[PDB]
């Protein structure tokens, strides 16, 4: 395999000008300062940038890059995208299941993983967890060895590494690059970009492409880079790192002065006399949804302290609410305590559904890398993560609250009233979580979407029916009560519970109320708030929460589909 | 607001006969319904309060039996002194609305 | 307990209408609410608004800005002031009394007829 | 000035063993790997560590280090502790005002600053803001030049720099160290510790102290460090950085093998034959509170988007609440709307006082550095920051809410009821902010204290009197209502507003209430909640909020006084 | 709970004389106070409801004038048929407590 | 409207006490609340608890676990069942009637005396 790129003019501002050179099979490196082209040429050569800005051609063996190029070449991210809560065996099985074909037997795929994990030297850590904040795991020198193996499953002919040594120690970074030089003798063209290497690193290369401010300033063998700048008019002292010497020339011991020296070289004309020699899904939907939902569930189990901790809070707060509101009375205080516990239960399900912001935000760089590499669709990534994370973690507190507090408080002792309350708390937990995903999908910070959820809740909670009476608001504000999730949950719990209730002891007021302004029955309270007494007045509130799940999970789908993937 | 409908806008009865007047509301009134009798040339006079109770100074021939949104007035064995116009008022919500009135006649 | 309206029985269009109900046998600052009801030709009753025993007031929203009810506690009077009068509201105006605990318009006035013509 | 340390055994675990050497006036450097002693020896030599673990002696010119050593030597933090919202002129005036004596004239101090700012080369940026997130400021290469000048005001004889090049670019880091070599010829002993230098850096040194895993592995002239390891049995190839060569030996191209080679040297015995030659507040309280409160107020003005943004939210939410609750009626809905707007106003003052967590947390590393250096006391830092940040930012929304919503809603139209409401909203804003400082003082992360404030508020807000009736709770829970800030604010606003009110139109119920279960006057509502009708029942709530300010601002003072400063 | 104190536990009056009975509460009752009269050998009988109103079947010599926590009963020009024991009940809070009772006598 | 107690006038200590109040002239499932009051020797009245018109009940907290009030709607009876009886509560037991809208104990029983001795 030989890359051969020619006359690239990428634009967003033209931050690349014209870069030429071939990349033979060996150990190729792209050096230079940070703001130059060392990170932009690599994303052009690996098709990780938008082709609307690309101008020149990139050729492989005389044939252009097809649409199958992103699946047949491995790109390795700078920071680790490995699942730290799965093991090294399990991370390579997920990559093997969604990239290899479905024809291969599980006996065939497990031997392909055993060839990779033996080649990398991960035999002693093959069944150890990679590591999280809450889990002691494999060290950072072998998280980088793991992520190389997730890209070697399909046996690519071309590897693209993005800063393979940034973030590692000095003794670690030689162990990664001595692994890569053994890979380069197998015939795999390795193309990477190192931030400020050392001479123990620089002595191993086979080609060098030096870039600064979008200008090609050297391309050729890396051994001849020192003798080139000596013959340009510069001098390297003794005991100096040559890779430190090259960026010293960039900063002025100018750019248009030194780029024109490369045009008049014997290296540019030899490259120019080579480029003219050459020029002149995979997987079904149900298999992608099976493995996305399987890995997302092991993550939910392998992180107990954000999953167990929400069940402990639900049980403890369910017992504190059951003790403060222990058995409710049918007296003058009985309307206040029932309307106050049902207001606390619906606005707890809303504010505790702010943790759904974290679902699509933490996994953003792993969604973008795996979508371009071609593991899954957006549709099976979206449905497979709703099925595994959002669905069981929002059913369980809605059951635990209702089982604890219903018989301590002494709510309406019927069997159908028990399950309407469990179902109403469950729809208000989904509708508030779908709203959190409709805001957080696509973003990369948590703190702005967390604040915007909280601002929207405190306006939905004025219009819920406890603080202001909704029949008294002016007609040009009163249409805003239709846009609020705690209104529909608190109307359906109040309708469920206040029906056959009397609240004036010694006064039968359901046949006639003597001396009004009294509120002696639960229908009088419920009409005074503006709630319909028909059985459609209950289930109007559930078809309005179900229509907000479908709208908010479609906005959350289109924000991942229309995302900037490049 | 709450509009009150007395769709039988007239009647035609005889003496000793039982007549029934219906009043329909566009909202739950919760027995906050009153009935008024207006002789020609006089102010209206309260007849029933709270949709069932009857006022001191009226015979036990009038009765109101309503619930929900359907309320009704029954004049069993009407005399000559019972012909007039009958209104129904709600006093649940704050702009108190009356019914259209129904004018009894004698065949 | 004993109410009596008085006022001009004819008024030019778009000026103002003033009535007066003098209450005898009861103090208007003591207990009830004191309100005005009109009955159109082609008889349909229509509530206009009350003044409370403590001076607070509440009016019908169909009479927006046009009605105001004041009182004079020195001699038990309360006043209707209906301004910018159309020739459509040539009704019969009543003053009545609202029990509060019972909920119904218990006592009524005699009723005075107002004709709005030119 | 010559430092001369001898036989240091620091313990928390003995992570230093025995380190000897003198430091003559020049440009001294402390290299090695990160976990070794390069960061721990510097904090021992500058007295920035606890003397309970220190064993050996540190001597200056034959005299031990006094308590005046931290005031007569300059220590420079790694990351910039400069106020990015003040200018370079203003940051040096704050350091000159609290470190120089009060005898010196302002004409004398401004010439001392003009000597410093001309020596550093900050003439073109002398009146430019240093820079924040919201402000375009001076670049990171001259934030480091500024912070050196904040320590050169008292003209110290000994400078201690902590990583003077980590975080800077390669062209920048030579400009800082060429500044330091000009300082070293004036007679200032410069003692620093660089993470992985370059040969352009290494060629400038005058002494070298190489440390790894708490063991002294070289101390002597930095030129002779290369010839020492050649004679130890190692060989440096051509074109290799010698500073990269030294940490290559540490990692194994062992520690107890290579530390014993240094004991048998001609450099250790020459050091050993030198150590036995030698061996054998300032400022008043009112001046510290003047300048702490002055700088903390310029920061409040120079950051408008966290100060103006809380006034915009107060005005906008004050108009939204005034439109939903526009003029309140004395009808059946009148009790609900008054009890709901007064509950929203007190629980808004609590949850918007979570931004007080940020007060003592963001300024933590600048408090610890300036306390050890001896600028101010803990008492004048605490009072000078309550006076400047907490006091005016919690008066203003309590005035703006009360001026907007009081006459739109139509609350009790008296002059004393207007100012009791303004004063009650102001005491509940201080008491919730003092509670936020009592939790956040001493901590260094925001997100744990922000969550712990929010958990405590939602339990204080059940016990406030709207959701549960406080006369109905069991006697073994009902003592918890005394520990809640929204209870005392919402009882004092309900007492203020519900006194002379009637709520049943057409029913005079203040002489007698016919047909009870009615709640037709505001005293009947207020006794039913459990509120005393006496004028002490109002002001009991304000002496209980004033006693919680004094308790929570004493817990917040003792958490800064008893903090681990080392 | 709310305890009710009738500190004048006895009296000694004559006919035609005005006597005054006081009842003190340990909380705001808000005119939810009643008075009872118990002849020797009978059930108690309601005398005053709502601290001011008087029951049909009693002379206009009894009157209650209380407010806040201080409530009182006045028997102006007492007859022979008015000697007995007088209790005060609160019916504000839910465990209804009575007063200690005060026993009138005749000198 | 017409109440009448009946029961055993003497009871051994620490067994149980049972009374019965048969209401004539009114239906106990119709409107009011129906309660029990005792008057000690050395006369001090003491409220014990009620049963509502809809079967709900509420008792005095000083009689904890020892009192229960049941009813029999077939013949208008409500029952007092006071268990584990001490010799201190040798009072006179009354059955009474609570209006609800008026708030006062309007109608009373005749009163039966219970002596707890051995
Ligand atoms: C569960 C509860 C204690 C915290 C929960 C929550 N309820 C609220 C209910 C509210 O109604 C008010 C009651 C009167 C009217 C309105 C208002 C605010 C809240 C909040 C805050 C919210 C939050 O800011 N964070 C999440 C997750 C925190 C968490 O996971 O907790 C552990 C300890 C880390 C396991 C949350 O659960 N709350
Ligand atoms: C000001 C308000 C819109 C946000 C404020 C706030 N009120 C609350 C009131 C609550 O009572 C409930 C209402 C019904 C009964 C109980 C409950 C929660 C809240 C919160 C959240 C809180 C917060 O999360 N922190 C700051 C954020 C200010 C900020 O920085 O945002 C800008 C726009 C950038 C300036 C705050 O003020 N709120
Ligand atoms: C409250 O009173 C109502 C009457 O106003 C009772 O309801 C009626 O009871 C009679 C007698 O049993 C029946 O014939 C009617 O059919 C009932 N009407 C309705 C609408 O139910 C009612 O029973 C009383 N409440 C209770 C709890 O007993
Ligand atoms: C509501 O009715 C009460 C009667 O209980 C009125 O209060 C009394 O009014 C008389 C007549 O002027 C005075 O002599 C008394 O001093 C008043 N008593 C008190 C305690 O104030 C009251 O005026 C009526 N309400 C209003 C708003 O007028």
């Amino acid at each position: 395999a030989v890359l051969s790129f020619h006359n690239i003019c990428y634009r967003v501002k033209e931050i690349l000008s014209n870069i030429n050179g071939i990349m033979k099979p060996g150990l190729n490196a792209i050096l230079g300062p940070t703001g130059g082209g060392k990170s932009s040429l690599l994303d052009v050569l690996a098709a990780r940038k938008d082709p609307s800005g690309l101008s020149g051609d990139v050729l492989i063996n005389g044939a252009p890059r097809p649409a199958n190029f992103k699946c047949n070449s491995g790109y390795v991210v700078q920071d680790d995208v490995v699942m730290g809560t799965l093991t090294v065996r399990e991370n390579l099985q997920f990559s093997a299941a969604l990239r290899l074909a479905t024809t291969m037997t599980n006996h065939e795929k497990n031997e392909r993983i055993n060839r990779v994990i033996q080649e990398l030297g991960l035999d002693k850590v093959a069944d150890s967890k990679v590591g999280t904040q809450f889990i002691r795991g494999v060290s950072g020198g072998e998280r980088k060895r793991t992520s190389i193996g997730m890209e070697l499953i399909t046996d690519p002919s071309i590897l693209f590494l993005d800063e393979p040594t940034t973030g590692l120690d000095s003794s670690t970074a030689n162990a990664v690059l001595l692994l890569l030089k053994r890979m380069s003798k197998q015939g795999r063209t390795i193309i990477f970009s190192i931030h400020q290497p050392r001479y123990s690193i620089f002595k191993l290369f086979d080609s060098l492409t030096l870039l600064a401010s979008g200008r090609l300033m050297f391309h050729g063998p890396a051994q001849e880079a020192l003798g080139y700048f000596e013959s340009a008019g510069y001098h390297c002292e003794a005991y100096n790192n040559p890779a430190d010497f090259f960026l010293d020339i960039i900063n002025g011991d100018l750019i248009e002065k030194l780029a024109e020296i490369y045009v008049n070289s014997s290296f540019y004309k030899e490259t120019k006399a080579e480029l003219h020699q050459l020029s002149g899904y995979t997987t079904s939907f149900c298999h992608q949804l099976r493995w996305v939902s399987k890995r997302s569930f092991k993550n939910l189990l392998g992180n107990p302290q954000a999953s167990i901790a929400q069940i402990i809070v639900t049980v403890v707060l369910g017992l504190v609410i059951g003790a403060i509101y222990f058995g409710l009375k049918n007296d003058s205080t009985g309307i206040q305590n029932r309307a106050g516990v049902l207001f606390f239960l619906t606005t707890n399900q809303c504010f505790s559904s702010v943790s759904a912001v974290e679902l699509f935000v933490v996994e953003k760089k792993l969604f973008i890398h795996e979508y371009i590499s071609g593991y899954y669709r957006v549709s099976s990534y979206f449905l497979g993560k709703l099925l595994s994370d959002l669905l069981p973690m929002r059913m369980l507190p809605s059951i635990i609250f209702t089982c604890i507090v219903y018989f301590m408080l002494g709510l309406k002792p019927k069997a159908d009233a028990f399950f309407v309350m469990m179902f109403t708390l469950m729809m208000v937990a989904y509708s508030a979580s779908s709203m959190a995903l409709a805001i957080a999908a696509g973003q990369s910070v948590v703190s702005v979407a967390t604040l915007l959820m909280t601002i929207c809740f405190v306006f939905m909670m004025i219009f819920s029916g406890l603080l202001v009476n909704l029949t008294t608001i002016a007609s040009w504000l009163s249409w805003l009560q239709y846009f609020s999730i705690p209104r529909y949950g608190f109307t359906a719990l109040q309708h469920n519970e206040f029906l056959g209730q009397n609240f004036c002891p010694g006064l039968n007021a359901t046949g006639n109320n003597p001396c009004n302004y009294a509120t002696c029955t639960g229908e009088e309270y419920l009409v005074k708030q503006g709630i319909d007494l028909s059985p459609w007045g209950l289930w109007k509130n559930h078809v309005a929460l179900a229509c907000m799940i479908v709208i908010f999970l479609t906005i959350a789908y289109l924000k991942l589909l229309f995302l900037k993937k490049y | 607001d709450i509009v009150l409908t007395q769709s039988p806008s007239s009647f035609s009865v005889s003496l000793g006969d039982r007549v029934t007047i219906s009043c329909k509301a566009s909202g739950y009134i919760l027995n906050r319904l009153a009935w008024y009798q207006q002789k020609p040339g006089n102010a209206p006079r309260l007849l029933i309060s709270g949709a069932t109770s009857l006022e001191t100074g009226f015979p036990s021939r009038f009765s109101g039996t309503g619930s929900g949104k359907d309320y009704t007035l029954s004049i069993s064995s009407l005399q000559t002194e019972d012909v007039g116009t009958y209104y129904c008022q709600q006093y649940w919500s704050t702009p108190w609305t009356f019914g259209g009135g129904t004018k009894l006649e004698i065949r | 307990v004993q109410l009596q309206e008085s006022g001009p029985g004819l008024v030019k269009p778009s000026q103002s209408l003033s009535l007066t109900c003098t209450v005898t046998g009861f103090s208007i600052t003591s207990d009830y609410a004191w309100n005005w009801i009109r009955q159109f030709p082609g008889k349909k009753l229509e509530w206009m608004g009350y003044i409370n025993f403590d001076g607070g007031t509440t009016y019908n929203p169909s009479l927006r800005g046009r009605i105001s009810i004041t009182r004079d506690t020195s001699k038990n009077q309360f006043f209707l002031q209906l301004r910018s009068v159309t020739p459509e509201d040539t009704a019969t105006y009543y003053c009545a009394t609202f029990y509060g605990a019972k909920g119904t318009l218990d006592y009524w006035g005699q009723g005075t007829s107002v004709t709005v013509s030119s």
